[PDB]
């Protein structure tokens, strides 16, 4: 309508003020990259091609490379063409920027501008030495989800990492990965019996339970069943005798419906017959349904 | 009773803080109340951070319908005057939930508070923009009630030569915006090309504003990113 009209002339103004004033005003610095962003995607190369070079000028400079990174990744989802050459750059900027490891904005970059197959092949490497995030962990799993070009590659680079990880509160990331998404493991679950056994950590703990139900997705064949039964002897035994209420409610709270069929032996009754008598009606009331 | 919660509102006062207004709120909602008053008038009097969560801990709880909103709004005016430190923005979020609970009073306190606020529009023009942000937020319907002054108070507000006092124009602005937009186009854009033709990220902020809710294609990817 009113803002429809006076829309190339406000970009004119803008792209003056962004060209002008370029080592003059931090305060316009981080307004112009913001503003960038949205004049890219409502007014669509003399343009892009200034903004890519400011955002690029930017990229370097102290302060504007989280702005400028989220700004470069706005204009990569606009238009697929302009960026599709000039994404190269960015990769290059953190191509050294992730083997030298701040790094959230560069994560972030990644997972804006990946919404074209070979790239993602060897910047899973930079990645992985970046650091075990949430922000890195979401971005690879919204990648995967959206463009499963390379599943396998994805899939090995975090069981390697994951394999490491827990081979010596970080390591709590690494357990949230593997029940966070699916992956591609009873070496796993076997060792994952031992975190609880051994770290007096109550938030490792609490992570350390609500993995072990998750991980137990193989629920005929006389090998399989033996480690499903001893896995959950662990979590029973520590969901009683446990110090705090707050490890044992999500104990019992993983051991939801769908193991009906696998808490009804002799041994498994007696470690539920003992949470009745609780002093905390929270755990009754889930013990009793 | 009383030398418990006399004891936790000093505590909280001078995570502890945040552990004794749920402890506060959970005894109250269980269960005096001049105590409660009596602690409570000495901490907003002395510190500025415990009394401002104590109120807002026992706002929602202890269920003060129209004696409540009276108390509150006699100490909501208080701290409106001068803009204390970042623990002041409790306060003014603590009376925008106070005000959001649907009392018969709640219009007229929001009434008297835009008013307030108008005037003011830098320690009174930065103030007045969170207090203006809050009711918007916490009454969208009552903001509204005046809207022309607004947009004419916050026009020279944010000419004013400040860095941070923008900041929260631009976003009192956007949530002005918002709730027009959900149910002044001219009048922005004209504003805005006057003040373009210091006056750097002021420009650049009503103008991201102004492209934000024209289109928000953008808008979804920023969230989206943020989100992730």
């Amino acid at each position: 309508l009113v803002e429809s009209r006076c829309c190339r002339d406000l970009m004119e103004e803008k792209f003056d003020q962004v060209c002008q004033w370029v080592l003059k005003c931090s305060l316009i610095q981080m307004t112009i990259l913001n503003l960038l962003p949205r004049l890219a995607a409502f007014r669509p190369t003399q343009y892009l091609q200034d903004t890519m070079n400011h955002v690029l000028s930017c990229v370097k400079k102290e302060k504007e490379r989280t702005a400028a990174f989220q700004a470069l990744g706005l204009l990569s989802v606009a238009v697929r063409s302009e960026f599709k050459v000039y994404l190269p750059r960015v990769l290059d900027i953190i191509r050294a920027a992730l083997p030298p490891k701040v790094d959230a904005t560069v994560f972030t970059c990644i997972s804006m501008l990946a919404r074209i197959q070979q790239d993602i092949k060897e910047l899973l490497e930079p990645m992985l030495a970046v650091g075990l995030s949430p922000a890195l962990t979401a971005v690879l799993y919204d990648l995967s989800r959206q463009i499963p070009q390379l599943k396998k590659d994805i899939q090995d680079g975090l069981l390697k990492m994951l394999s490491l990880v827990l081979m010596h509160g970080s390591i709590t990331l690494a357990l949230r990965t593997l029940g966070s998404f699916e992956f591609e493991l009873t070496q796993f679950v076997r060792h994952c019996a031992d975190h609880f056994l051994n770290s007096e950590h109550k938030e490792i703990r609490m992570e350390a339970a609500r993995t072990c139900s998750r991980l137990l997705t193989p629920s005929v064949s006389q090998t399989a069943v033996q480690v499903v039964a001893d896995v959950l002897s662990k979590l029973l035994v520590v969901g009683i005798t446990d110090p705090d209420p707050d490890i044992r409610y999500c104990v019992l709270a993983s051991l939801d419906e769908r193991f009906d069929a696998h808490l009804a032996q002799a041994e498994n009754l007696q470690a539920l017959f003992v949470a009745l008598n609780d002093q905390v009606f929270e755990i009754r009331e889930l013990a009793i349904c | 009773s009383n030398v418990s919660v006399l004891q936790q509102f000093a505590s909280g006062l001078k995570r502890a803080k945040a552990a004794k207004e749920l402890q506060h709120y959970v005894t109250m909602e269980l269960r005096s109340t001049r105590f409660y008053d009596q602690l409570n008038h000495h901490i907003f009097e002395l510190e500025r951070k415990g009394g401002i969560l104590a109120i807002a801990s026992l706002i929602g709880v202890e269920g003060g319908n129209a004696t409540r909103i009276g108390r509150f709004a006699n100490y909501l005016r208080n701290l409106l005057p001068s803009n204390d430190p970042v623990v002041m923005e409790m306060a003014s979020k603590a009376i925008g939930r106070l005000a959001m609970a649907g009392d018969t009073f709640t219009a007229e306190y929001v009434e008297f508070e835009v008013k307030r606020a108008l005037e003011w529009l830098e320690g009174r023009r930065h103030a007045a923009v969170l207090v203006l942000r809050e009711l918007a937020i916490s009454v969208p319907t009552f903001f509204f009630q005046q809207v022309q002054p607004f947009f004419d108070n916050i026009f020279v507000a944010v000419w004013d030569p400040k860095q941070a006092i923008r900041e929260g124009a631009v976003a009192a602005l956007r949530a002005c915006l918002i709730l027009t937009t959900q149910r002044w186009y001219r009048h922005t854009f004209e504003e805005a090309e006057k003040g373009f033709d210091d006056r750097i990220h002021g420009a650049l902020l009503i103008l991201n504003e102004l492209v934000r809710i024209s289109s928000m294609e953008g808008e979804r990817l920023r969230e989206e990113m943020e989100e992730i």
